[PDB]
């Protein structure tokens, strides 16, 4: 019961889909052919794992979770892949053509050619599922798949699955890593279209994450791999809730509670702790007073903004590993005491903790060191609009000049979509500034 | 009257979106062709024009 | 996977398409005989971008090649690699260029390119996935110039979602063979910014000038000029031929690159004509450019920038950031991020580290002008109108070419003049 479907969309999607699955392989003990020796439950099960991994007859452990492309270039990896035997061929879902990092080409041209095998396939999915729960999809901001298709893809998943709940990770474009000019554009129109089929928007900015993998580990330029298996941590902490079950672990839903004050208001900000490597991490064991003053670093946030500069409207703190209830009582204290995290006035000020006593593990040949414990931080704040502000900006200074925006027209779009989405977001924008306003 | 109204909104959510879709991709079929249609019809007054130089060189004699 | 089909047509189109084709099937491991021959698989990730799997795993050149002159076939397959392309691909029909333009186009172009037309398809229906097309060939000359442009306007027709990409060789009176080049160019351009979708502009003034002034070669051979467009070539096609993070095809980077659909002429750079900071300064150096305008004389609206060989990223990223930040006024402000860099750590053969620039530059215009001095410099007298209208032309057809590439110079410096506020 309350399985969840994984949904990896394009190039950043598939691959921090591989860096997800490995890791929940490698948490779960899941070795590469789907075998888990742990498992006496042989073909099936209802243990917390089973919320993201079906079983066979076999004794295989299978993903609930659909990789799709418009080109086949990223999932042949997985295809050929160590981790090639967890999925049924069906789930790994490749066109030809790709979108050309443009988000009418995914959405309308080349996406409406595949989405109805998508959605197919997502329902073989769901079919093995006697209570599921929702989806998680993962795509890129600023992709011409990981915008165009992944908007087209909500929109259909809206109407063939009613309210049942769509969490997204979004990859936030950084101009370090930023692949096309035109990421902005993708940006603006996919966050515009998602905008009332999401529940739930982690955004995960490039830049955020590149930075702390040069400063938190003294690497000197990262590569897509250094990001995900970062990213893959993050990701693991907030479905592990899902995952693995016991006494002090809270469902991710229930964060989900305090995390949306209203519906458009659903981008929470993450922060994680430790990522440090092993040379630095040897011989320094972190105690949960230390990781828990680091989720409030803004050098540890996935999202590149000044909470400082904004208010809170809920914190969370998601614990994996050896933590118990006292200490970090007593972390919290003493944050609250050296701390001014100031809310909104509608909003009470607790502080929302779970624990998951299953320890973080790491894939080998990662320069993350295994830790005993580790946090990630869920706080709604106001100060996450900055991200739309700097997206907004760039989105404007192209367009009133209407660069690039043949492409767009070329390919059955109007300019009226592009305001259209850009005064959502100005909206957005707005909605950001008006909840965090003082009550009269 | 609360669990029939729970239900008419998630209904009239799926309406709108089902329906919001449908037109979207049909204004979309539209203007593309529309620019191919506005693309061939351009190459071929190149083609017409092609011709009326052509049948132009024969009129010389 | 993602196939390109390739055209050479008239003189110059076909010599700088060997070399081509000589310099990329080297660095893929392909000998004359079409067989793999290569020390990495990494020459044969996206090989099929550029060749066929042949009888017994050959590979062949997907190219066709095109003139209305006899010399330049029997001169491609006795040059090395000439056996490599199949002989079908040699279309051909032998009433000669008399470089004139509507030759070119209109007469005697027309008769085959229905056979062209033949050929591109038979190549076209083997593409898995038909990226589009790429065209070598003069603007001066009256083959690859006005067939050549027909070509383009016959193909964008049957093919109209592909894209169209071009590398046109302008004119110069130094090197030049002729004198009425002037107005073929400015005919051939007139269609280029109606029927391409990515221009690579190549100047023989300016290649001219490398070797001369740059190179120190007072008389500079055909073949030292074409050493120039070689490699120039294999580095703006680095990113289609390789595997790289960004899976580089015709249209993204058309994307990238082309903000409106006039602007897609390029100003193409070479470096070394040796340290990263070095190469990226010598990249974005006026002397290193391959067209022959001075790009502190406008503004970028887009650049591509790959390197090759064995170096650093994070240097690399620290002097491609170092340029635009001490430059910021040559680039424009309303596009942010416009500048795109690549690295490949495969150099072309001869060095270690390699740098090729690929501008979107309002100082192109500069190369237009040059263009519009001397395709006028025979129309306030009208001279040489004979050998136009006595194919059948019409003298607007000419003012309108005029005037098609006068609109594209101004709009070029509308967007050097417009800012963010
Ligand atoms: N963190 C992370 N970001 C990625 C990865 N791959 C691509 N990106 C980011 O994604 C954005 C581009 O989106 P892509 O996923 O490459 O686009 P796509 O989904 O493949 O769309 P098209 O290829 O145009 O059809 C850029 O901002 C990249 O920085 C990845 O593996 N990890
Ligand atoms: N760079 C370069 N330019 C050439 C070459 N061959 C011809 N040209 C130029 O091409 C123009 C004449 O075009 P050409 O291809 O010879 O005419 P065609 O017979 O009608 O195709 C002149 O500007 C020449 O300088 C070559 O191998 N390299
Ligand atoms: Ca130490
Ligand atoms: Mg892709
Ligand atoms: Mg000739």
């Amino acid at each position: 019961m309350r399985e969840c479907i994984s949904i990896h969309v394009g190039q950043a999607g598939v691959q921090i889909g591989n860096a997800c699955w490995e890791l929940y392989c490698l948490e779960h003990g899941i070795q590469p052919d789907g075998q888990m020796p742990s498992d006496k439950t042989i073909g099936g099960g209802d243990d917390s794992f089973n919320t993201f991994f079906s079983e066979t007859g076999a004794g295989k452990h299978v993903p609930r979770a659909v990789f799709v492309d418009l080109e086949p270039t990223v999932i042949d990896e997985v295809r050929t892949g160590t981790y090639r035997q967890l999925f049924h061929p069906e789930q790994l879902i490749t066109g030809k053509e790709d979108a050309a990092n443009n988000y009418a080409r995914g959405h309308y041209t080349i996406g409406k050619e595949i989405i109805d095998l998508v959605l197919d396939r997502i329902r073989k999915l769901a079919d093995q599922c006697t209570g599921l729960q929702g989806f998680l999809v993962f795509h890129s901001f600023g992709g011409g798949t990981g915008s165009g298709f992944t908007s087209l893809l909500m929109e259909r998943l809206s109407v063939d699955y009613g309210k049942k709940s769509k969490l997204e990770f979004s990859i936030y474009p950084a101009p370090q890593v930023s692949t096309a000019v035109v990421e902005p554009y993708n940006s603006i129109l996919t966050t515009h279209t998602t905008l009332e089929h999401s529940d739930c928007a982690f955004m995960v900015d490039n830049e955020a994450i590149y930075d702390i993998c040069r400063r938190n580990l003294d690497i000197e330029r990262p590569t897509y791999t250094n990001l995900n298996r970062l990213i893959s941590q993050i990701v693991s902490s907030i479905t592990a809730s899902l995952r693995f079950d016991g006494a002090l672990n809270v469902d991710l839903t229930e964060f989900q509670t305090n995390l949306v004050p209203y519906p458009r208001i659903h981008f929470p900000l993450a922060t994680y702790a430790p990522v440090i490597s092993a040379e630095k991490a040897y011989h320094e064991q972190l105690s949960v007073a230390e990781i828990t003053n680091a989720c409030f670093e803004p050098a540890n946030q996935m999202v590149k903004c000044d909470p400082r500069h904004g208010k809170y409207m809920a914190c969370c703190l998601l614990y994996r590993g050896d933590v118990v209830p006292k200490d970090v009582n007593a972390a919290i204290a003493t944050i609250k005491t050296k701390r001014s995290i100031q809310f909104v006035d509608w909003c009470p000020t607790g502080f929302k903790v779970g624990i998951n006593y299953q320890p973080p593990t790491v894939v080998p040949g990662g320069d993350l060191a295994k830790v005993q414990r580790a946090v990630c931080m869920l706080s709604n704040t106001t100060a996450i609009a900055e991200a739309w502000a700097r997206l907004d900006h760039k989105f404007d200074l192209m367009y009133a000049k209407r660069a690039f925006v043949h492409w767009y027209v070329g390919e059955g779009m109007e300019e009226g979509e592009f305001s259209e989405a850009r005064e959502d977001m100005a909206a957005l924008e707005k909605d950001y500034e008006e909840v965090g306003v003082d009550s009269v | 009257e609360v669990i029939q109204k729970a239900i008419e909104e998630n209904n009239n959510f799926i309406k709108m979106a089902k329906e919001k879709l449908a037109q979207k991709m049909e204004s979309n079929k539209e203007n593309r062709e529309a620019h191919l249609a506005a693309m061939l019809e351009r190459l071929q007054e190149k083609d017409k024009h092609a011709e009326e130089v052509r049948k132009n060189k024969e009129l010389k004699e | 996977m993602r196939e390109i089909v390739h055209i050479q047509a008239g003189q110059c189109g076909n010599q700088i398409g060997a070399k081509f084709w000589e310099v990329i099937s080297d660095e893929h491991g392909i000998d004359p005989t079409g067989s793999y021959h290569g020390d990495s698989d990494l020459q044969l990730e996206r090989i099929n971008v550029y060749y066929n799997e042949a009888t017994g795993n050959k590979y062949v050149p997907r190219a066709i090649l095109v003139d209305l002159e006899p010399g330049t076939m029997d001169s491609v397959r006795s040059g090395p690699f000439g056996q490599i392309f199949r002989p079908d691909n040699f279309v051909f029909g032998q009433s000669g260029a008399g470089n004139n333009w509507a030759k070119g186009h209109y007469t005697e172009g027309a008769e085959l390119v229905d056979s062209v037309l033949d050929v591109v398809r038979k190549e076209s229906e083997s593409c898995d996935c038909l990226q589009g097309f790429q065209l070598t060939h003069s603007l001066g000359g009256g083959t690859g110039s006005g067939m050549g442009t027909l070509l383009i306007s016959k193909i964008r027709e049957e093919y109209p979602d592909r894209i169209m990409n071009t590398f046109s060789v302008m004119p110069s009176p130094k090197v030049s063979d002729t004198v009425v080049e002037p107005y073929n160019a400015t005919l051939s351009v007139h269609q280029l910014v109606e029927n391409t979708d990515e221009t690579y502009c190549i100047d023989n003034e300016a290649l001219y000038d490398i070797c001369f002034r740059t190179l120190k070669l007072t008389t500079p051979t055909y073949g030292d000029l074409n050493h120039l467009v070689s490699a120039t070539m294999s580095g703006v096609t680095t990113c289609l031929r390789f595997p790289g993070q960004l899976n580089a095809d015709l249209r993204k980077l058309a994307v990238n690159m082309v903000p409106f659909p006039r602007l897609h002429f390029f100003m193409p750079g070479f470096a070394p004509l040796l340290t990263v900071p070095e190469l990226t300064q010598q990249m974005f150096d006026s002397k290193n450019m391959m067209a022959a305008c001075d790009p502190r004389h406008g503004r970028y609206l887009t650049v591509a920038a790959i390197f090759r060989g064995r170096m650093s990223m994070k240097e690399v990223d620290e002097q491609m950031l170092n340029v635009q930040n001490k430059n910021s006024s040559y680039f424009v402000e309303w596009i942010p991020n416009n500048v795109k860099t690549a690295v490949c750590d495969i150099p072309p053969r001869g060095l270690k580290m390699s740098a090729t620039f690929i501008g979107n530059s309002t100082a192109i215009q500069e190369l237009f002008k040059r263009i519009s001095e001397q395709f006028t410099a025979m129309f306030r007298r009208k001279a040489f109108l004979h050998w136009y209208t006595g194919e059948g032309m019409d003298e607007m057809e000419f003012t309108e070419a005029e005037s098609n590439m006068n609109d594209l110079v101004s709009e070029y410096q509308q967007y050097q003049d417009a800012t963010a506020d």
